[PDB]
Formats: C-alpha cells, structure tokens, sequence
C-alpha cells in the first residue's frame, strides 16, 4: 500500500541524503 | 500526514550524571562542535562551559575542564560522523553503528583524540525500517533508538569500564537525528496500534 | 503596562510521573495534536514519541506506546476543546470545566476515544476574573490555575482510580492558555500587593 | 574562531530551591523586569507568576505571591544594574560586585525596595581576564563565575541569615552575561588544555 | 477606575475570542 | 601574541560597552 511506497522512497532518498520526506518529495 | 523539511538536522541535549543541564541545542549548519568553552551565540558551536548547575560536584567540574575542543559532528550525504577534537577521548553508543559491526546495540565505542567514527548510516537505517514493518507497531516504535546517539566526554562506560551506564558518566550528550525521525513518523502513522490492551486502571 | 498579542495561543509541557520531559511546545496554529509519534518539525504536532528520558521505567514506556494519535486541541472563538484521537482514553483536569458543572475544581474528567470536551470557556473566565478583584490580590493571583489544564494519557487519576495525583500518572501534559493569562496580568498589575508581610528571615 | 554579536545581552533561568523551573528567558532589549505576574509574550518582562511546578510546596508559593514588581535589570555602557521594584527586598550574589568592594566573592548583598546596585562592571572584568591568563587555563576557565549573577526574591541567604546556600531560597534567578562570555571564549580558545591528566577510567 | 474598564473590555472580548488586550485594542 | 591583542581590544571595548568581539571588530 502506501507503506510500500514510503519504504521504496526512503530506500532511495537515504542512499545519499539525510533529509526527510519533504526534501525527497521535491526531487 | 504531510511534512516540512526540518530546519535543524539534529538536536543535542547535555547531561551531567542523571540530570539534564542547559537548553537543547538545535543545529542548523551541517557541521558543528560541542565543546567546553563559552561562546553563547554561534550556530556552529554548542558551548558547554557556560552552562551552570548549582548542584554539580567536583567530579563533574574536573571533567568539564577537560572537554576542551570537544567533539565535531557533521554529516556527508546520509552518513553522520563524530571527530574527537578533545585532548581526551570520547565514548559513543550508537545502535546504528553497533549493528553495522555486529555488536550488541548497547556497545560503547571509544574515539581517541584525532580520530573519527561514522556513527550513523541512513541507508542501513532505511533497510532496518523496511524490515521492522513486518514485526508490528512496537517493533517500528523502538526504532527511535536508532536515531538517538549518546556520547560521553573523557570517561568511558560499559563492559570495559567501572561505570556501567551512561548516567554514571559526569559529562554526556544525547543526539537526535531529525531527518530519519521524520521517515520513521511517516511509517508509524501507518502502523495501527499495539495489540496488547492498556486499562485506564492498572 | 502595554501588551502585544501572543504569537502562540498556548504552550504545552510534557511530564512523566513527577519529572518534566522534553522542551515546551509553543502552538502557533489554532489546532494541534499531541501524539505519540515522532515528527520533530511540524507546527501542528507535538510529537512525544521522540522525547528521550534515560530515567524512565517500563510503566512509562508501555504507556507511551499507547498514546497513538493522542489528543487534538483547538479553539473556536473563546472556547477550547480536547478531542480523544487515541485508541485509549485521556483524562482531563480543567478547573474552568469543573466550575461550569459545579464540580470540585480538582475533578478529573474522562474522555473516551472519539469524544471531545470543552475544557475552557473564556467568557466564564472573564466573569470569574471580574468577581475576583473584590477578593484581593491573592484571589486574583490564584486564577492562573484557571488558565492551566492538565491531561493524562491512558491512565486515570483521582477519586475513581488508584492513582490519586497527576504526578502518579506515567504520561501527562500541562497546557497554558496565553490570551487569558495576558488579561489576568492586566488585572494583577493593578491589584497592589498582598497584605500579609514576608520577612527576609523566616 | 570568529564571532557574531549575541542577539541577547543576557539569559535568565528561574529556580525554586534546588529545582529549575520554566524555560530560560533570553533578553533582547537593554532593560527588562523579572516579576511575579503573568504576561507570557513581552520581550521586556520575564513573568514568573505563570510558571507551574506541580512539585512546589507552601513556602515557595507564599514567596511567589510577594515577588510583585520584582527586579529591573538593565545595562548602561559596560555596567549592569539591578533595581528592586518589589515591596520586598532582593538579595544578590555577584562576584564582580563583591570583588569591587573587597568582599568574599560568595558574599550576598541586600537590595531594599526602591534601591539599585551596580552588579557588573565590564572594565573590571576585562582587567581580571587579562590577569588570569598568567595563571593558566583553569584560572581563565573559572571566570565564567564572574559572568553569572544569582539573585533571590524576598528571602536572604548567607552569613547574616538562617538559609546558607542559594538552593535553600524559595525563589531565585540566575543571570548570564553573554557579551563578557564571548570575550572569555576568545581567550579560552587560546589557552591550551589543563596540565593535570584525566584518565578514561578513574 | 482602570480596573472597571479592563474588566468591561475583557467581558466583551471574551464572548467570541481568545485574544489578549492587544487584539481587542485593535478592534 | 593574539592573546595580547585580544586583551588590549577587550580592555578598550569594555570601558563603555557590553558587546562581544564582533561589535568591537565593527568599530
């Protein structure tokens, strides 16, 4: 669900950044 | 739930023994030092030397005089580092770090002067967060401990030392990583409630 | 004395047992939730799950895991409400509320999940303030208690429970209403001093 | 090391007995009062009457009711003054002041209502700082005490009184002078480390 | 005196607002 | 060294001001 999307998005954001979901959301 | 980027990548609280001392420091710049000096208005320096504690005794006071240049904390990408600038060592307890090397998560690592240690890797945290959802709410909930790192100045604690808990060290700090905490929140708000019931009465 | 409008309509302090925990939350938006999660940078969420307390024991920790969505606090005109979003109840002690229903002002009201309760009515407060001036400085001075509201998560206290004081509950919060406190100040500064003398010595 | 001018010339912490109460007040205007009233949003008033302490007992509460207009703190050039606006006296412990008159630096001075006292002179501080470098790191380090001033409302302490320490007075405040602390920092960062070794173990 | 004016003003401001004396003063 | 300059500068700034080294540096 939305959990799988959240985890996928965090697994990607985390490879090179310390920012939260907002920073990612503005890729 | 929606999110705004934290203005501060971390926040730091200072402690003497089991007592919290001074205001929480909120870090807006990606590099900062926690030192034993006395500049009250530098966004890159958390200066412990100017914090008062009418209750402190001589062990805490002598220790404070040896913090000196203290510890430099900075992040590069999704990795957070601590560098010992002090003439005395610093001692770090980072579950994220300990899990990386297969150690107990309460393990305490010693950083001699002039050395640095990677105390957090976000990509390892994301992986652990991903696995925790399969374990239920309480498992995700405990992951806040992955986002808190504790560090003692000068004095060690744990298996190799006479002091056994961090609350026995005279001078220590507690770091919270705000970016990872927001990702944890995004997951927690989708996890439901714990299964065991609390009564209003018990 | 002159006044500037408070930027924050209320401020909230969190407690575990008799110990204050974390920084004071200052509320700038007219609606907010105090919850058990971990977003550190939302002006509408006071997130308790990210607050550390090296000293806390298991009762406080299990309770914290049951705060969940917590309590929503908002005002409409001169009225303040609390809504239980948690799966567990919350317990409120509001002198303003208790006086409205003719209860002892230390009475504790239980809010089951999904319900709300009007915990403050400013117009009733103004009337009480107006009457207090006839009673002298100390009577006006005590009215700060009308502007403070205490709330416990999950666990009740008072006559109907085994816990007898709020400091016996594992997880509670203390709300201060800043608008009414300013009106109280405008009156207090015109009330003189108390009549009974304090010596420097006693 | 580089410096930015502090936004706040001082910071003030309030205490009841040995317990810290409320948030630190940061002073941006060159004159301010610390009083016993309840305006939460005035940059020139640190209002103690609105601070809660579920733990306080009757002695602290009666005392708080007698703070009243409290103490006015302001600086003129490099000199800081305290003026007793309260109907009750205030009692000041300022090492800088005590050294000026050749008193023990722990001496406590009484300020009756309507009087003021020069509690800090920066030029005397600069001279002492200049001499301290010849005494080594620890000597410079102790000069933070020259930048902290403690004041009790209503109740005295010290030789002339039954209360012997400031932590025995019901209502007191702790002032930090940020400008002088920055000059101290500029010197400390050039003083090296103390000569006596701390072990990680002892 | 000024007490009566303060109370009258608060009794009016409080019927529909939570604001302090400044907000009222700017009616 | 730089200590002597710091002390000289503070002895001068302190005769009429409470400001830190930045305020002085901008004389």
């Amino acid at each position: 669900p939305g959990l799988q999307k959240t985890l996928e998005q965090f697994h990607l954001s985390s490879m090179s950044s310390l920012g939260g979901p907002a920073a990612f959301s503005a890729r | 739930v929606t999110y705004s980027e934290p203005a501060f990548w971390c926040s730091i609280a200072y402690y003497e023994l089991n007592q919290r001392v001074g205001e929480t420091f909120h870090a807006s710049q990606p590099s900062l030092t926690v030192d034993g000096f006395t500049d009250p208005s530098n966004s890159e320096r958390f200066c412990l030397g100017l914090l008062s504690n009418v209750n402190r005794n001589a062990t805490v006071e002598m220790t404070r005089r040896h913090i000196g240049r203290g510890v430099r904390l900075y992040y590069i990408g999704g990795e957070v580092f601590a560098e010992c600038l002090s003439d005395s060592a610093i001692f770090v307890q980072s579950p994220n770090c300990n899990q990386r090397y297969g150690w107990h998560p309460a393990t305490v690592c010693k950083i001699p002067p002039g050395c640095n240690l990677k105390i957090f890797n976000n990509q390892e945290f994301a992986a652990l967060l991903a696995q925790s959802v399969n374990q239920g709410f309480e498992a995700v909930y405990q992951l806040t401990r992955m986002c808190t790192i504790r560090m003692s100045f000068v004095k060690g604690w744990g298996a190799e030392y006479r002091r056994q808990t961090v609350t026995s060290t005279p001078c220590w700090i507690e770091l919270h990583l705000n970016g990872p905490l927001q990702w944890l929140d995004k997951v927690l708000t989708q996890m439901g409630s714990p299964s065991v019931r609390c009564s209003s009465m018990s």
